[PDB]
């Protein structure tokens, strides 16, 4: 469950009150039997309040409008842009950081023992949030051999074995299955080619990944609320 | 100087006083428009017991 | 009963309309409208007004008349003393709201003033003013509870409640209220048997009373805790039943005819071992209690003493008999049954 409540502006009235919530201000009367008021109801300062506190109200006090409010249909414009950052982070999940040191698992991409936990600095263990997370995810993803994850066949690459010839074919090759293990996420709306080219031995090659928006993950989050768990099985 | 972003970062820093109410009244000036990554400092040459 | 906003600016626009005809306009938006509408919406807040008022007299207005006070609910609410460790070196400032609490799991109750204070520069000690969040008793916190202040300056030494905290209370029932008004009213009645008994039984030392009546005289039987009725407390009873009895009519007191009832029981025990003579008084002061709690019209039932003796303990006691109780002691109305000589024989 879960009502709004609304802190007495200057000068306010209860008819402007039920106005502007339930759009009529037949309701004023069902707001003054809700909070328990008095007469005079909105109290010019806390001197007319001390005369008898629990019946009245003055101005800063806050009251409760019982109109059942959920927090999904909430127009995204309202939203502070810290608030849809937090969401947009809760959205995309928060995880111990494990691909600390680019240049080293960089320089041994297919072998095994390459990335491992770092610390934040203050004591406690390092964490990548947001962005960062969805970079650990699919990079450690690209780099996991497929089947070679226990109690998980599907996930993985098979770029171990795609160290072919230096023709279009396996470049082709290497681009699909780059984009079955970039659509195997389902945070990822999608992911096609830019550009790519071969210099004999070396491949190269870049990608554009599009995350779910802003708008998604709000929604997503919001909806959340009425379970409460906050957090990410995918 | 130190780099605030929640505010119970700055009730760990700065235990209370005037500058943890403005960096309050900051953060909930407006509903729409609150800012961010708020730079604060102590001005009393204090020392430690 | 009452108009309502709808119907009062109805009227009103027709009365407008009656009284003139160079205004047409009763759209939305209008400055006429406007102002009926308001004219409206207050005289709309003054029938509630009226209607609380009202409400308020039905229940409450006879009533209070005669010096009695329906109990509100209220906040909890005393004074707290802040010392400083020096005077202050400028004008503090405790905005409305400054809550204040207490550091023990007894009392998670929450303290905020409702009003602005200031602490001048010379003072360095202030009292103020702190209302419990909470309506009830649970705000009825001892002395020495709120020790702690949420967003006090460190000048501060200590902070204490010189009191304790007593104002809080639960509302009282409009059914009560009836009942004590009732209560009292009854109490007005005089010059019957009813208001007699009550009158003996507002005595301090009358624990029950028995009136019988006759043509022409009235006898009243009384009784104290045990049993017993001395010379001075039926003077009393006398004295305060002068002004109750009829008059042209004798009164009469007279004690309750008490019967002191030996019992010598031989209990059964099973535990040879525990025979001594602590378990004798146990049972003995069992026995003396369950007598002397008989009222004054309760008969001694032989088998509920001996579902007693045996409750003492289900496997312990044994068996019971009795010598002395043979049958069943009916009493009358006017006759109680209070202990005498008891003597218990373990076997």
């Amino acid at each position: 469950m879960r009502f709004k409540k609304h802190v007495v502006q200057h000068e306010e009235t209860m008819q402007a009150i039920a106005q502007r919530y339930y759009g009529d201000v037949s309701y004023w009367i069902d707001l003054v039997e809700h909070n328990n008021l008095k007469y005079p109801y909105l109290v010019e300062t806390d001197e007319e309040k001390m005369k008898d506190p629990e019946r009245l109200a003055s101005t800063g006090d806050t009251l409760i409008i019982p109109i059942e409010s959920d927090l999904t249909d909430v127009s995204a414009k309202e939203i502070n842009s810290r608030d849809k950052d937090v969401l947009v982070e809760l959205a995309l999940g928060r995880d111990l950081n494990i691909t600390a040191d680019e240049k080293y698992f960089n320089e041994h991409g297919t072998s095994d023992n390459i990335l491992a936990f770092s610390t934040n600095g203050n004591g406690d263990l390092d964490t990548v949030k947001g962005i960062d997370n969805m970079k650990q995810q699919l990079q450690a993803r690209l780099l996991t051999p497929r089947g070679s994850l226990m109690l998980h066949p599907n996930y993985g690459s098979d770029l171990h074995n795609l160290f072919g010839l230096n023709i279009p074919e396996q470049a082709t090759l290497i681009e699909m299955e780059v984009l079955r293990t970039l659509t195997s996420d389902n945070r990822v709306k999608s992911a096609n080619l830019i550009d790519w080219k071969i210099q004999g031995n070396v491949y190269s090659g870049q990608f554009s990944v599009e995350i779910k928006s802003v708008e998604e993950s709000i929604n997503f989050v919001l909806g959340q609320d009425e379970e409460g768990i906050f957090a990410l099985f995918e | 100087v130190y780099e605030l972003r929640n505010y119970s970062q700055a009730k760990r820093l700065f235990r209370s006083g005037e500058l943890l109410d403005a960096i309050e009244l900051a953060w909930g000036s407006n509903p729409n428009y609150t800012a961010g990554r708020i730079l604060a400092m102590r001005i009393e040459d204090a020392k430690p017991a | 009963k009452t108009r309502k906003l709808t119907n009062i600016l109805s009227k009103l626009i027709d009365k407008t309309m009656a009284g003139t005809s160079k205004i047409t306009d009763f759209t939305p938006g209008s400055a006429s409208r406007s102002l009926l509408e308001a004219v409206s919406l207050e005289i709309e807040q003054f029938y509630i007004l009226t209607k609380e008022n009202i409400d308020w007299g039905i229940q409450e207005g006879i009533i209070e008349a005669f010096d009695f006070q329906k109990r509100q609910s209220k906040r909890a609410y005393g004074d707290v003393t802040i010392q400083f460790y020096q005077p202050l070196d400028m004008r503090m400032y405790i905005p409305a709201g400054t809550t204040f609490t207490s550091t023990r799991q007894e009392y998670p109750q929450q303290f905020e003033t409702l009003v602005d204070y200031y602490a001048e520069p010379d003072s360095t000690e202030i009292v103020v003013e702190v209302y419990c969040k909470e309506t009830g008793v649970a705000g009825n916190v001892p002395e020495g509870t709120i020790n702690t202040i949420a967003s006090g300056s460190s000048l501060i030494r200590s902070v204490n409640n010189e009191y304790s905290f007593n104002t809080g209370t639960k509302e009282e029932s409009q059914e009560d209220f009836k009942r004590r008004f009732h209560s009292f009213v009854e109490s007005r009645g005089r010059a019957t048997n009813k208001s007699v008994r009550y009158g003996a039984l507002q005595i301090p030392d009358v624990e029950g009373v028995y009136v019988y009546e006759e043509t022409g005289h009235i006898t009243v039987f009384a009784h104290d805790r045990n049993g017993n009725l001395s010379d001075t407390l039926k003077e009393d009873i006398i004295d305060a039943l002068q002004d109750y009895r009829p008059s042209g009519i004798m009164l009469d007191v007279t004690g309750v005819e008490k019967e002191e009832v030996n019992v010598s029981a031989t209990v059964t025990i099973s535990n040879k071992s525990r025979i001594g003579d602590t378990l004798q008084k146990h049972i003995e002061s069992v026995i003396r209690s369950y007598l002397n709690n008989l009222k004054t019209s309760d008969d001694l039932i032989i088998t509920d003493l001996i579902q007693a003796i045996m409750n003492i303990d289900d496997v312990l006691i044994y068996d019971v008999s009795f010598d002395n109780l043979d049958e069943n002691i009916i009493v009358p109305p006017q006759g109680i049954i209070r202990a005498g000589e008891i003597k218990v024989e373990l076997k």
